[PDB]
Parts: structure tokens; C-alpha cells; sequence
């Protein structure tokens, strides 16, 4: 049914999971997402998450793509990311290299608000802070990007597009009703072919709303409403995955 | 101008009207009324002079 | 491609496990042709369990089957009957847990009679039961459409009422137009027929 | 029906033969031996399989068994209150005070919990 | 694309036009709309509007239908209306016969709070207030029920059903892109065929959102967002009619 996720729907349905955005930032997003979407030329652009920084200011991160193709047996999305401290001006979030990402991997703890800080690693390496931000964001994105199963379909010229006449996920309180964004619609690869305890699902049958929490990355939340076929995902928190997950289970 | 004179209002007793001039002075002893009492229109008063 | 009948008993519905059972059924290759949630009455259940008439377990069996709503399903597959017997597993839950631990009886059954599912046995029983719960579901165009069986069917049931209707019409001889005669004979058939009564108010 | 449900007005709750619930408001002061009608909520018509009759609520009031003298005073003051264009300023102030006292959030009896 | 307008999206897009409801009533609505949708046999129960009153207890009015057929050249919905003072507990609005339907249109004024109020006309005619409320709702729905054109379609057995392949309305600022809900899908009847000065359209072409306001009934607003393809309509204020349209315009 829906074409793009609605920010107010995400904030309304994922509020119980502690995924919230301040009032000033709410209004600023409402007025500033369309402007950047038009300036960039992207058909879709939406709030991806809110990474919390040491001092008061936080990092709001949005992502946008024009069209998603089907290449090498996977749904390839060419995405572009933007970051901001206030919800008014959206600067660009540059991509990083491979070895630089490996060096991001060894930076832990909460990152600081200032986008000019440089971290020190080891021969000494100077790591920009926006590089660490991008490394964490891309790790979270490539780990958990949920979409209900068969809500997209191929077409002529082989571009995965929204499935306009979509029945709705049957048995929505089970992981088979959801999948990764980069999984092809035809294949039966769903949210159940990953580790056995990395996801949790809560369901309300009367309201018909399902919430999916990522346990590998504790701050990733997804909702799917059955009565109105609307689904959306949000990330709140620092970009660290709990490596000590097994003891938690 | 018309709407302002009729509609703009303030809680009763919040001000004191000068007997000589139209000026209103903030009342130091005003004790607030709390709850559903501020829904009765007897507890409000006009803030601008009648047109 | 054949199809069989299968019902989820009240014990797996009172515990809210019906949807999981349907999902498991669909995951193994079945296709739910038709489903319906329904509560049997005492008479309907007694007519349903006609084969075990006057058995020792009949009282408790009919008392349990009408304790809550059940689900009725038609499952289609090339080997639907045998596949559903295998998936449904051994008929005794205590034997099932030892023999096949990952079977519907072991997973959801609790007692010898509360096996949580019911399936068909043979194609004749399956077709009979599908007709019992889904009177309008089409099927079996080979045994029914058979010149010897069709002639027997028309003679035994439809012919006795039709011959009287065509005689009364030949006696009356209504207008030579088709529609009046067709309406007359249809009204006659719907008026006096052997199995149904006449309604008066 | 309770008497105050008749006068003030409430909503009757009825579970129909079909598996639908129904909440019907009391539209006026229900007279003794009066009735209410909900169209399209009766048995189907034998002639046409779509139209139905109309559900008929026959009302039998349940008058209170006991009333105190102060309750009777309040009832007489309610049954003889002057029209709102005839009220003095003292009357309006008294009514406002009584309403603010009866609906007092902690020491008023507008909403109580059953023991 | 959409199959039923939301309550949250409608209350968000129409907030600027004063079409807002109390926050406690908003939560009560969120909880108690599905309860009424399941108690009654309805399959689509939305919020219709909110009528003011001499008290603070405004009338929240909701509308729901099971079947929507095509009878005598008009798309007719077997609607059922419910009312409440707070969003918690709903009651039903029984239809009114023609004699009362003509004796209820002469009672101009603002409705009081208790729905057990009797108005008097002339012999004296005693009319209940719920009858007047239903009359006003019926009149407003007859005059104002607006949906985008081609959003509905006819199937076999002549039922009007949502057009699941609706690609939105081109030129969403022209009144030719909107129609009454009771116009058959094939007919080329739109809001343009109404009186010229009755409807006002303000279209934000950058954010892509159009607002249609009724001037014959001043409190009826409708919004249509083209990028996300969501349309909704609400009515706030009393249900009196603007007779002297010629002088105001």
C-alpha cells in the first residue's frame, strides 16, 4: 500500500520503544526533509536515525535513494546519507574506505558532538569523527534494514519497486513475515535465516501492530500495522552492537 | 481591533484598575484559582477597554 | 493433485496455537483450499462420528469435540492424504513423543483423545467429509461423471420426481412457449417433492 | 431502567442475535410505560431476505427505594429551578459554587469507587 | 493507493486549519476506534468530525460502512454514524424519517451538550436533539463528501471498491481532480459541477499538499498529499449552513 514511510507514523508507533525525537527537531525535520529531498533530486528521503553524542548536540542521520535495482542476485540500493546537529541544515555524510572502516571498528564508547574531533590510533593514525559516524551507520544499516516480505516486486527493466496490490503479511507475529531490504522479493530468504536469537517480535492482534526489535543492535526498531499497511523503522542510540549478546540471552 | 476588545481577556483579580486612568497595575496579592474553576466565565475579565 | 480434510480440535484453539498450526501446514507444501471456524453441536458431531457408533470412547469423544470452536480445512497436495498422516504423526501422543518428537501430536497434543488434530483415512472418507463440511466445494469429476453411475443417479433420485412432473405437464399442456412450461414444471418440482416437506403458515 | 437513567439519559447495551453489540442512547425523558425503537434491528422479513423489522425496547422504570430529606430538597430545587434567563446573580453564583463543590476532585462525590 | 484515511495523518495535516482534537481524546480515540469497529460489524470506521456545543462536551462523530453498492446511478454507502462526548464510549445515531427531517432543518442554533434535549416548534412539535444532530451530519455529508477522482472503481456485482492502482490526480489544484463520494466512477461529475464559488483550493506545490475548504459549509476541510498519496477530510465547528454566499464572495 504505502509508497514511503511517514515520519510521524514512525514516531507515533515506535514511541513505546523509547525511540523519540525532540519537539524542535520534530518541527525542523517536518520543514527541512522536503527541502533537501528536492535539492538532491531523490525520490525518497527519510530520517534514518538519531545517534547520541557526548555533549548535548546529537547526530540526526537521514538516508535517501532514487531507484533500487536488482544486481548480482541482490536488491542494490544506491543510498546517500546526510547528517545534522539541528534539524535545519543537512550536510553530507561522506563515504569511507575499507581500512579506514576497519580502524573505525576499534573506536568504542560514545562519540563526541564536535564533527572536527580527531581520534588517535596505532605509527599513529588520525581518524576523523565523521568517518567513525559513517562507519557505525553503514554497519547498522547493512546489518538490519527490515521490510515486510513481498512488499516489493520486480518489473520490466528489472528494478525492484513497491508492490501496489499487496495482500499484507500473513502470520505477522513471526519472523517469516519480514525480510531484509537487500533480499530479492522472489527468493525465500527472510528474517528467519539469520542467528536464532538476534531478533524479537511483539504483536497486538486487536490493534494489529507488530514491533520488531534488533538484539544484535539494540537500538533498531521496526513496526508493521496490519489494518493500514504501513511499516517503518528507526534507530536511536550510539552505533555499538553488544558483542556480549549470548550472556544476555 | 474589534476582536481584540471583545476577546482578549485575563483572569479575574490578576490586575487592579486605576481609579483615575485606564491603566491596570499587576496585583501582588492575586491568589490563583486552580482546576476547572477557570472554565467558568465569571472568573475572567476583559483586558482592553470596551470599544 | 489430491486433497484431504483436516480439523484443528478445540484443545489447540483454546491455547491459541491454531495460527501456528496453519503456518506449519503451509510450510510443508500443503495449500489450504478452504478454511472455516465453527462450533459443532451435539447432533452434528454425532452424525460426524458415525463410524464409531456405540463405541466405548464415543461419549467422551463427542463431549470433547463440542466443548469449543474448531477449525476445518481442506489441504491440497499430490500426496495429500499420506503426507498429512505422516506430518500429523502417530495417533497416540504418548507414543508420538517417543517415536516422532517433532510432530504435531507431540508438539501440541496432551492426551490420547486430545490429539489436537483430526485427519482423514482413505479417499472415500476424505471426499465424504469434505462434502460434509463444505457442501459447495467442487471436486471428484471422475467417479461422479461416469455413464453407468450417472444413469443410476438420474434413475434412483432425479427420475421419480421428474416423470410425474412431465406427466402433469403433458396433461395440463400449458402455453406452447418455453418459459411458461419451464416455470410451471420448476414450480411443481419445488412444490411437491419426496424429501422436502410443504411449508404452510 | 433506573430513574436517573430515564431522566438524565444513558445508553442501553444490547447484544443482538447477530454477533454485533449495540449501544442505544435514551433520547428524552422516558415516560412510564413508554418505549424506544431501533429500526432495522429485528428479525428478517420472510418475504424479502434483506429487510428486517425494528427492535423494540419496552421500558420499565426502577424507581429508587429510599430517599433522604436532603436528597428530596435537592430534587425539589432541581424540579423548580427558574429558566436561565430569569436567574439572579446570587442564583448563578450559588449554582457555580455547588457544582464546583460536588465535582471536587478529592473531597467531592461526583466520582467514587465502589467498596 | 491508500484504502482508508488515518486519524493521525488527518489530525496532523489539518491542524493548521483549527481541525484539532484534545490530546486525551486523541489517546482515547486511538484505543477505542478498533473496539467499536469490532463490536459493530463494520470494516472501515473512521472519524467524521467534531461539532461544537454550548458546553465543552463537543460531539465527536464517527462513520462506518460495510457495503458500498451502485444503486440507481449513484454510489450509495450503507453508512452508520456514532457519536461520543469523550473518545472512550460511543453511542449510535439512528436515522430520522422525512417529516422530522424537514422539521429539523428549521432549528438553527448551536446544539447543547445533553443529547436528551427537546426543541419545540409550531400545536407544538417536540423534537429530540439527536435527530437534529443526525440531520446536520446528513446534510453536511450530502454537500461535502470529497474524495479524489478515480480513487474508486466498479467491479462485478456493482460494488464501489478502492482503486488499488490509483496513481494520484494530476493538477491537484484544479477542482476537476476531486469528486463527491456518491458519484459513480464512470460519471465525469466533479466539484467543478457545483456552484463556482463554493470551494476554495490552496495548493502547496513544493511540499505537494492540497487543501480544499468548503465555503458553503465553512468548517469542512479536506487534504490531499500527492507525494505520499494520502487524502483525508474532517469537519470542525457546528453544522449550520452559510446561506448568504453571494454577499460574502
Amino acid at each position: 500500500v504505502q509508497l514511503e514511510p511517514n515520519i510521524t507514523l514512525v514516531l507515533k508507533h515506535l514511541a513505546s520503544c523509547g525511540a523519540v525525537v525532540s519537539a524542535e527537531q520534530q518541527a525542523a525535520l517536518d520543514h527541512s526533509i522536503p527541502i533537501k529531498r528536492i535539492e538532491a533530486g531523490l525520490r525518497s528521503l527519510t530520517l534514518w536515525g538519531r545517534l547520541t553524542t557526548l555533549n548535548g548536540k546529537d547526530y540526526l542521520v537521514a538516508e535517501g535513494y532514487n531507484v533500487a535495482s536488482s544486481k548480482e542476485g541482490a536488491a542494490v540500493y544506491e543510498t546517500k546519507y546526510f547528517y545534522s546537529q539541528d534539524g535545519a541544515r543537512w550536510s553530507d555524510l561522506q563515504p569511507v574506505d575499507s581500512e579506514t572502516a576497519t580502524r573505525c571498528a576499534r573506536i568504542k564508547g560514545m562519540l563526541s558532538g564536535d564533527p572536527a574531533k580527531n581520534y588517535e590510533l596505532e605509527l599513529v593514525f588520525q581518524i576523523p569523527e565523521l568517518a567513525v559516524l559513517r562507519c557505525r551507520v553503514d554497519a547498522i544499516a547493512t546489518a538490519t534494514s527490515v521490510i515486510p516480505t513481498d512488499s516489493t516486486i520486480l518489473n520490466a527493466a528489472s528494478q525492484v519497486v513497491p508492490n501496489r496490490l499487496f495482500a499484507g503479511a500473513a502470520y505477522p507475529e513471526k519472523l517469516e513475515s519480514y525480510q531484509h531490504r537487500f533480499s530479492l522479493p522472489g527468493s525465500g530468504v527472510t528474517l528467519s535465516q539469520d542467528l536464532r536469537g538476534t531478533w524479537a517480535v511483539q504483536y497486538d492482534a486487536f490493534k494489529g501492530v507488530a514491533q520488531v526489535r534488533s538484539l544484535l543492535f539494540p537500538g533498531y526498531f521496526f513496526y508493521y500495522a496490519a489494518n493500514e499497511l504501513t511499516w517503518g523503522s528507526l534507530y536511536v542510540g550510539d552505533g555499538l552492537r553488544n558483542n556480549d549478546l549470548i550472556f544476555m540471552l | 481591533a474589534r476582536i481584540s476588545a471583545a476577546t482578549v481577556c485575563c483572569p479575574r483579580g490578576f490586575f487592579t484598575a486605576d481609579d483615575d486612568s485606564a491603566e491596570l497595575s499587576a496585583n501582588d496579592e492575586w491568589v490563583p484559582l486552580k482546576g476547572r474553576e477557570m472554565a467558568l466565565p465569571v472568573n475572567w475579565s476583559h483586558r482592553y477597554a470596551h470599544l | 493433485l489430491e486433497k484431504t480434510f483436516a480439523l484443528i480440535k478445540p484443545d489447540a484453539v483454546r491455547a491459541g496455537k491454531a495460527q501456528e498450526i496453519m503456518q506449519l501446514i503451509e510450510l510443508n507444501g500443503f495449500t489450504i483450499i478452504a478454511k472455516q471456524k465453527l462450533q459443532l453441536t451435539r447432533a452434528r458431531a454425532e452424525e460426524f462420528y458415525g463410524e464409531h457408533k456405540g463405541k466405548e470412547f464415543f461419549p467422551k469423544l463427542v463431549n470433547f469435540m463440542t466443548s469449543g470452536p474448531i477449525w476445518a480445512l481442506v489441504l491440497a497436495k499430490p500426496g495429500a492424504i499420506l503426507a498429512w498422516r505422516a506430518l500429523m504423526g502417530p495417533t497416540n501422543v504418548f507414543k508420538a513423543r517417543a517415536e516422532q518428537p517433532k510432530c504435531l501430536r507431540a508438539l501440541y497434543g496432551t492426551d490420547g483423545t486430545q490429539n489436537a488434530t483430526h485427519g482423514s483415512d482413505s479417499p472415500i472418507s476424505a471426499a465424504r467429509e469434505i462434502k460434509f463440511f463444505f457442501p459447495t466445494l467442487s471436486g471428484d469429476p471422475t467417479i461422479y461423471a461416469e455413464p453407468t453411475a450417472a444413469a443410476e443417479y438420474i434413475t434412483k433420485r432425479i427420475q421419480p420426481a421428474l416423470a410425474k412432473a412431465l406427466a402433469a405437464l403433458a396433461r395440463e399442456k400449458p402455453s406452447a412457449d418455453k418459459f411458461e412450461a419451464i416455470t410451471f414444471v420448476a414450480g411443481y418440482l419445488l412444490q411437491n417433492n419426496p424429501n422436502k416437506p410443504k411449508v404452510l403458515m | 431502567l433506573p430513574l436517573h437513567h430515564a431522566l438524565i439519559g444513558t445508553t442501553l447495551d444490547i447484544r443482538t442475535l447477530d454477533d454485533r453489540d449495540l449501544k442505544v442512547p435514551i433520547s428524552d425523558i422516558m415516560r412510564p410505560g413508554s418505549s424506544l425503537t431501533v429500526p432495522g434491528e429485528g428479525m428478517p422479513l420472510p418475504a424479502t431476505p434483506s429487510a428486517r423489522g425494528n427492535l423494540v425496547i419496552e421500558i420499565d422504570l426502577l424507581f429508587p427505594t429510599h430517599l433522604t430529606e436532603t436528597q428530596k430538597m435537592l430534587l425539589r430545587s432541581a424540579f423548580f429551578l427558574p429558566p436561565p434567563t430569569e436567574q439572579n446573580e446570587e442564583t448563578k453564583k450559588a449554582l457555580r459554587d455547588y457544582e464546583a463543590a460536588f465535582k471536587h476532585d478529592l473531597k467531592g462525590w461526583a466520582t467514587v469507587f465502589k467498596r
